[PDB]
């Protein structure tokens, strides 16, 4: 039978495939609108894909966000993703929302990541969270003290309490804390070592991922 | 109601497709009912041999983000929308012995929800920025543009007359569309939450909104009002695909409760329950000569119910 | 009981598992 | 004596859970994975050693004769060979793939899928059955005694035979002993070193381990001792005794079931999706 | 009003039920199997 042939051909090349693009990590860059995560892409039009090769592991990156749609109807396509980038800029805590001007930036960002955390499509999801234009936020901090975007500070106007500080608020209002993990990390414009860091971070979820496979965890 | 209903519905899984490796989120039936198309996020669109169990084609997506999937009435074309924008129509037959993509339509901004063909070369998208559009396959540019939606449109469907369509949005409401005017001839919303899926009867005269809120409302054009609200105490999730048999007595329709719960038309009696599936079935359809339900959902699973 | 050996010195295996 | 109730209870359970494992893991329900498909050959394994050793070794010492027939008891004979090699080196597979899981996760990634999952247990499979060949070939029944029947394992020459035991003692205990050792303290180290609960179920990676010598060395041992010693090493180790021994070998197909499936809370989640 | 096409749709499922697979089982030697 010749369509049986072709039948075992196309399921040949199916899984071929699939044994091609299991290996492959799938991180979901979902920041925020003027964020500094292009800044991310080129350290590495609805879906925007970049793959990149790090140390012999292969990374698909959805670089989502120019969609302006209901999140609600188009968000579990990305249920079985390694990790969420989620890329937020320290320097724009007093930046205006363009959108609204009348809403802090922060006060969006948070409740974004309130709406993605708290997900039954990313219930054992981590979220690889990194933090843009740090070189630029230890002089907008030594000007506006954080005293405005938080009312429930009570702090000084320090680089690493405001840091510190900020990245309780990330890590905070993520409710499911046993299995996602914020990974949080602190990036310049001018940063190299992300990639490094998103391997490494990978690395510790596909072990996590194996040791809940396993039944180790 | 003074109708006899059918009773409990035995329908059985007679052939079920595997070679899927991630979740099918689209499936339509071709006119020749033979050939089956099912879409997933694989990156693998499948032209499937429905009754031999075979695979007709594999077709490496560009996009493996696919929302929505379509094939064409004359069997030539195939077409897939998702969350790229882009509707890429694939050339199934051809010369050279491999399947090509044939156009790419970018003219959405907004994710393709659901997309059909009128004809061989004309195409009706709606996608979540409130709009729909029909589109020329040769030419590549947007007909006609709906619009009057406020919200998302998720749902489409098309009449057998393929003149007159209905688009179901996020705002729940479902507005009658004529192809030629694109002039709203008239608003349904009654409805409560989005409408993820909608189904004309095949009289053409009536059709079936599956909203989130777990009423499959039976609209009517002439009536211009609603007619009967299937709502159950028992299911409390969202309907993701609406169906309708060639009588159109018994309203399939997916679940997000793991099952097909089939209807009754005139008395909106559960006449059945299609419990086979181990997650969301995401697409569910009719086989054009009613033979068949094939029902695909998100563990990767084409199944077909005789 | 069953002595795998039943006599003396007979030197007659047993099953091994 | 105490010896039946015991090997009732381990029967009883050995057979209703193990089974109960191969049935969930039977039908993909989503927690079917490459070591889902290593336990289920490791159940199947047990599932033989439970039916086809305890009630067919005790009833020997038991009644103190071999009531079946000796095509029956070369059959039997395959089945304890096969079990018992493809119980240990598929512990030592499971062993191997959590090393390569967990240590090195990026090769795991590369190559740790279904099919690998398949070929191994094929292999395993099959490397038993070729190395125990000799076990029904050489597991002649002889009449010991007037009336007593007891199959007994006869070799052409000594020097065989002792070489054939080194060999299982080795190639079934020693270095898959030493082989599943290394592989659960490199991944204790690594989850001391590389990433706390899971510090609490390094217990358990070290209970997988001494306990599964504790359960398998008087087995290997004794048989050992039988093989150079011969005439004297049956009536220091027949009745009770050895009665005993192997029922820790068989508590070792006891309690394979309840550490990598019936302690943790998947499986359990899976009995009620399976109910 | 809601009655005429109630009964229209009425009509035709009782004009079309007769030839529908899913409502009437189909005989086996029809699908080959």
């Amino acid at each position: 039978k010749a369509a049986a042939e072709r039948s075992k051909m196309i399921d040949k090349n199916l899984r071929e495939d699939g044994e091609k693009a299991a290996r492959e990590v799938k991180l979901l860059l979902l920041g925020a609108g003027e964020s500094g995560k292009n800044t991310i892409v080129k350290q590495m039009t609805g879906i925007v894909e970049t793959h990149f090769t790090f140390k012999d592991l292969h990374f698909k990156m959805f670089d989502v966000g120019a969609q302006r749609s209901e999140r609600k109807k188009w968000i579990h396509c990305f249920e079985g993703v390694t990790a969420i980038i989620f890329c937020v800029a320290l320097s724009a805590y007093d930046l205006v929302l363009a959108e609204d001007e009348e809403m802090n930036r922060m006060h969006a960002s948070m409740k974004l990541f309130d709406s993605i955390c708290n997900n039954k499509w990313f219930t054992d999801t981590s979220i690889i969270l990194f933090l843009n234009k740090k070189d630029l936020f230890e002089e907008k901090i030594t000007h506006s003290p954080l005293t405005i975007c938080f009312p429930e500070y009570t702090g000084a106007n320090k680089y690493d309490e405001a840091a510190s500080y900020i990245q309780s608020k990330f890590e905070d209002l993520n409710k499911r804390k046993d299995t996602k993990e914020i990974y949080t990390h602190f990036t310049c414009s001018t940063d190299t070592k992300n990639v490094q860091f998103v391997f490494d971070a990978v690395t510790d979820v596909i072990i996590k991922n194996n040791l809940k496979d396993c039944g180790l965890f | 109601n003074n109708i006899d209903p059918v009773g409990r519905i035995q329908m059985r899984t007679r052939r079920t497709l595997r070679g899927h490796l991630a979740k099918i989120y689209a499936m339509h039936w071709g006119t020749d009912s033979r050939l089956l198309v099912s879409a997933s996020q694989d990156g693998k669109l499948i032209i499937w041999d429905s009754y031999t169990t075979n695979k007709v084609h594999a077709i490496p997506l560009r996009s493996s983000w696919v929302m929505t999937c379509a094939y064409a009435p004359s069997g030539n074309y195939v077409a897939c929308g998702g969350l790229d924008n882009i509707c890429s129509i694939y050339n199934l037959k051809t010369r050279e012995g491999n399947v090509r993509v044939s156009r790419e339509l970018a003219g959405h901004t907004g994710y393709l929800s659901c997309c059909r063909f009128l004809d061989d070369n004309q195409i009706v998208t709606s996608s979540g920025d409130t709009t729909c559009a029909l589109w020329d396959i040769e030419t590549g540019q947007q007909t006609t543009t709906f619009t009057g939606h406020t919200g998302d449109v998720m749902s489409l469907s098309l009449a057998p007359d393929t003149r007159l369509f209905v688009s179901g949005a996020c705002d729940a409401s479902a507005k009658l569309w004529d192809v030629r005017e694109g002039m709203c001839r008239q608003t349904f919303t009654g409805h409560e939450s989005d409408i993820n899926a909608i189904c004309f009867f095949p009289n053409g005269n009536a059709f079936a909104t599956g909203s989130d809120d777990a009423t499959c409302r039976l609209f009517d054009l002439r009536a211009d009002q609603e007619l009967m609200t299937y709502s159950h105490d028992n299911i409390i999730c969202g309907i993701t695909s609406v169906s309708f048999s060639k009588s159109g007595r018994l309203l399939l329709a997916g679940y997000d409760d793991f099952n097909c719960n089939v209807w009754d038309a005139l008395k909106a009696d559960r006449a059945g329950v299609l419990a086979g599936h181990d997650n969301r079935v995401s697409c569910l359809g009719v086989t054009d000569d009613g033979m068949a339900v094939a029902t695909g959902s998100w563990d990767s699973f084409l199944k077909i119910w005789n | 009981q069953g002595p795998w050996l039943e006599e003396e010195e007979e030197a007659y295996g047993w099953m091994d598992f | 004596a105490i010896r039946i109730t015991l090997y009732a209870v381990i029967f009883l359970m050995s057979v209703g859970g193990n089974m109960l494992i191969i049935v969930v893991l039977g039908l993909s329900r989503r927690l079917r994975t490459v070591t889902n498909a290593f336990l289920l050959s490791l159940a199947v394994s047990d599932l033989l050693l439970a039916v086809a050793c305890m009630p067919f070794t005790l009833l020997p010492n038991l009644m103190g004769t071999f009531i079946f027939g000796t095509v029956i008891c070369k059959a039997v004979s395959y089945l304890m060979g096969v079990s018992v090699s493809v119980s240990t080196l598929s512990l030592v597979a499971i062993a191997l793939e959590r090393y390569s899981a967990i240590c090195r996760p990026l090769q795991a990634r590369v190559w740790q899928t279904r099919s690998h999952a398949a070929r191994v247990i094929v292999a395993t499979w099959l490397l038993s059955g070729l190395l125990m060949v000799p076990y029904p070939v050489y597991t002649v029944v002889q009449p010991v005694g007037p009336r007593v029947l007891q199959c007994v394992h006869r070799w052409p020459s000594a020097r065989v035979r002792q070489t054939w035991s080194v060999l299982l003692l080795l190639l079934l205990f020693f270095i898959p002993g030493v082989v599943m050792a290394v592989a659960y303290g490199l991944i204790s180290r690594e989850l001391y070193l590389g990433l706390l609960a899971k510090k609490r179920v390094v217990r358990m990676l070290l209970v997988i381990v001494v306990l599964f010598f504790l359960c398998w060395l008087p087995v290997y041992s004794a048989n050992t001792w039988r093989a150079f010693d011969g005439p004297g090493a049956h009536r220091a180790l027949s009745g009770a005794p050895i009665s005993f021994i192997h029922l820790l070998s068989y508590a070792s197909a006891c309690v394979n079931p309840l550490v990598y499936c019936f302690m943790h809370r998947r499986f359990r989640q899976a009995c009620l999706e399976t109910c | 009003k809601v009655s005429k096409a109630a009964a229209d749709l009425m009509a035709y499922c009782e004009a079309h039920a007769k030839e529908d697979p899913l409502l009437t089982p189909v005989p086996a030697s029809e699908n080959p199997f």
